RNA sequence: AUUUUACCAAUUAAGAAGAAUAUUAUAAUAAUGGGUGUCUUAUAUUUUAAAUAAAUAUUUAAAUUCCGUGUAGUAAAUUUAUUAUUUGUAUUAUUUAUAUAAUAGGUGUAUUAUAUUUAAAUUUUAAAUUUGUUGUUUUAUAUUUAGAUACAUAUUUAUAGAUUAAUAUAUUUAAAUAAUAUUUUAAAAUUUAUUGAAUAAAUAUAGUAAGAUUAUUUUAGUUGAAUUAAUAAAUAAAUAUUUAUUUUUCUUUGU
């Protein structure tokens, strides 16, 4: 007769898999077909006062991460739109093309806001009589 | 709620909970619904039809009240079912504020007509004031067609 | 269907009286029309298959 | 809990309850005391054509001139049936009749005295009886209307002969 | 346009007034209970 | 919470052990089966 | 004088209105709790409160933050609106029975290996688990019928670098802008209520125990390796899918 009917299921976030942890630790570099995820070298460790008195050894250099970890992270990005092999994986950091395509679709051709990086641009100068109860 | 209450009462009173035709018929007859009529809470503390003779002067000759037209005009009308409308001095209309709400509200549980507020069409075509679900005005199709054709658009 | 033959099925189950008005009549589609011919059966006579009245 | 998966439809209660229509047509048929809104609506509509005609005032409604009571008093409707076996070809002193359940001994004796002229009535023995029940060819249970049995006693034995 | 659905049985007078609609309903219900034209039943559960 | 059916017709059809009840008692001994005799009524009375 | 050895064989046309205002979505115009076999009155027929709910929302940035559980008016009464029995069987699609039964009087053998008729010759059934791959564990009477979801694809309008921690710098070649989903049955009692341990909800969730997962006749690589927590060291190996290097040589060689 009548029971609990199932409705449409909401989709996940388009940038759900990309992690701020990765965006803070690593960064992507290189040509499009030879991208490498690199993080700064050195050993991070907290020790007592009086250790590593010489600073010349501590170097700020970037070394690439292991290829298996790079493949795992890239696959985490590749999760979205898996069936279309003709679509290149997403990027660790969103680019200008991505921010533009976020609203360049024809379903956003009427909205004046959200266009040309409204959320990215700093706010406008508010009115001088601006006040809230 | 009332159905379950009546079922429990009949089970405790006259139902043996056996396969007898008595209980077999009770289990189906108790599902029937009784009359519902919104009974306004009576006010024994203040009788509204009693204040008719209040705040009125009287003629010393005949020893009866004076029909003051100003009082008759400014009299506030309180509603009640057995006493459809009652005039009362405006100084005492404050104590009868809840009767006003109970009369303005539709004499029906809100969940019976709640199907009105759950759609945009009825939300726009109906009124929601003191829980009074009375339909607003709505032009006929002939009327709106005539209006638009007279307006030439 | 463009042409629903009376013996075909369309949102309906096979009912004998509804799908076969006359058992001796066979319905075909000729020139975009329902033509109702007499039903014939094939019998072997003189080494060839002759058509005889099916009901008879 | 995943509430967003469902749409907004009230599911049916489990276990589902039976319709309030009494389906038993036996000896122990019960009259439902619960009053329904449709009953009052139909009563009012047959009384004064609700809602087309304005309601008569309370005086006429509660008076003896209200149409139903006036018609019941000036055109009474009482179904009195005589049993042919009780008085056919036998001089019986206790003929029996069938009446509606709303009648009494005094009602029946006044009926027979005023309408049919049977004044010599000694005593009326009252006994209710459930309506006759039966099944037709297709098996539908149809019960006849209820009737009250009365056994009236006369001073002289009566008989209606059947000319064979 | 129909004021009542097609499966509703018409219980009204020839003029159109519903003065005795309940009277006609009761008459039809009595006819359904015991029709006057009822012949000789075949059921083993006979009324008498 | 169980129901008791003394003798009911099997899957293939009603047998003589139930037709005996159908002819003597008037209906099947379970009562759940409604007596339907329209066919024999048409064959005899009509 | 009566007088025919024992054993060995078979599911097929279906006779009947015993199939329909039939099942499931689909209607954006109604709605005070439906109860017919009903039917006097109501000191006895009252449910309301500023929150996420029968009202359900067009993005991928940044940003609080010890797995970032996240996107804003497109129009201001503007046309995404909770619709329903007939002025089309409402239309358009989809699905559907489990009553009814004559069938053959003998092909292999007759001191005992298991269908193919010249006599023999062959075997103990399958699917899962056991990685010390069994002789361990568990299931299967048969007939018919239900039974489990990663898009093998991209034609002319057309336009696509990076990089600093940051302020910055920009003398290097491309591209088919498309997202939605992702086994099944189960391994557990806490939950939210109701009625006097039962009742009704929870595909809620178990680092996840265990099993089942429907489609022959096919066309190319390894059969016991790899194993370095953590400052500037050429490189983990197997299995599988796609995909690339025709250089010498006396023959050979899966990089
Ligand atoms: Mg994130
Ligand atoms: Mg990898
Ligand atoms: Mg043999
Ligand atoms: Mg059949
Ligand atoms: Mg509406
Ligand atoms: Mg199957
Ligand atoms: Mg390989």
């Amino acid at each position: 007769r009548k029971a609990r009917r199932v409705q449409l299921q909401p989709t996940e976030y388009l940038a759900q898999h990309r992690m701020q942890v990765w965006q803070l630790r690593f960064k992507e570099m290189g040509p499009p077909f030879s991208r490498v995820w690199v993080a700064l070298g050195g050993k991070m460790r907290r020790r007592r006062v009086g250790r590593q008195v010489d600073v010349k050894d501590m170097r700020y250099y970037w070394r690439p991460i292991e290829p298996q970890y790079q493949r795992l992270y890239m696959s985490r990005l590749r999760i979205r739109d898996h069936s279309n092999k003709l679509r290149q994986p997403m990027r660790l950091r969103a680019t200008n093309a991505d921010i533009g395509s976020g609203s360049s679709s024809i379903e956003w051709e009427r909205a004046s806001n959200r266009k040309y990086g409204a959320m990215l641009a700093p706010p406008k100068r508010q009115d001088f009589e601006f006040r809230v109860v | 709620m009332f159905r379950v209450t009546g079922l429990q009462l009949k089970n405790p009173v006259v139902f043996k909970q056996g396969q007898g035709m008595f209980s077999h018929q009770l289990k189906r007859l108790l599902q029937k619904k009784s009359i519902h009529r919104y009974n306004w809470d009576p006010l024994p503390m203040y009788d509204p039809r009693k204040l008719v003779h209040a705040s009125r002067h009287m003629d010393v000759e005949t020893w009866r009240e004076v029909p003051d037209p100003h009082w008759d005009e400014r009299s506030y009308l309180v509603p009640d079912q057995m006493f459809y409308n009652i005039p009362v001095p405006p100084e005492y209309k404050d104590a009868y504020w809840w009767r006003e709400l109970q009369a303005r509200r539709v004499q029906c549980p809100v969940e019976w007509v709640s199907h009105r507020m759950y759609n945009k069409g009825d939300r726009q075509r109906y009124d929601f004031q003191d829980l009074a679900f009375r339909k607003k005005f709505e032009f006929s199709y002939e009327e709106v067609v005539k209006n638009a054709k007279d307006m030439r658009s | 269907p463009r042409i629903l033959l009376d013996r075909s099925l369309w949102k309906s189950l096979w009912i004998t009286k509804l799908q076969l008005p006359d058992i001796n009549r066979w319905e075909r589609v000729v020139n975009s029309r329902r033509v109702t011919e007499d039903r014939y059966a094939f019998v072997e006579e003189e080494g060839v298959m002759h058509k005889v009245n099916w009901g008879l | 809990w995943r509430t967003w998966e469902y749409q907004h439809t009230r599911p049916d209660p489990r276990p589902f309850p039976d319709p309030p229509v009494n389906d038993y047509f036996g000896r122990s048929r019960i009259w439902n005391p619960i009053a329904c809104k449709l009953g009052y609506v139909r009563k009012k509509a047959d009384e004064w054509g609700w809602p087309n005609k304005p309601p008569p005032p309370t005086g006429l409604r509660y008076s003896q001139e209200f149409f139903p009571f006036f018609f019941e008093r000036y055109f009474p409707d009482a179904e009195v049936r005589l049993l042919l076996d009780s008085v056919l070809n036998n001089e019986t002193k206790r003929p029996v009749f069938q009446i509606p359940c709303s009648m009494s001994k005094v009602e029946l004796v006044n009926y027979l005295k005023n309408i049919y002229g049977i004044d010599n009535v000694v005593r009326v023995e009252v006994r209710n009886r459930r309506g006759r029940r039966y099944k037709n060819e297709v098996g539908e249970i149809k019960m006849m209307d209820d009737y009250k049995v009365a056994v009236v006693e006369l001073d002289t034995p009566v008989s209606v002969e059947l000319k064979q | 346009q129909r004021k009542l659905p097609k499966h509703f049985p018409v219980v009204q007078a020839s003029d159109g007034s519903s003065l005795l609609r309940e009277e006609t309903i009761a008459c039809m219900e009595r006819e359904r209970r015991l029709p006057h034209n009822m012949g000789k039943l075949y059921s083993y559960h006979r009324p008498y | 919470p169980t129901l008791y059916l003394y003798r009911f017709p099997g899957p293939h059809g009603p047998g003589p052990y139930t037709m005996k009840y159908w002819w003597t008692l008037g209906c099947f001994p379970t009562g759940m089966e409604v007596p339907f005799r329209l066919h024999e009524f048409l064959s005899t009375y009509q």
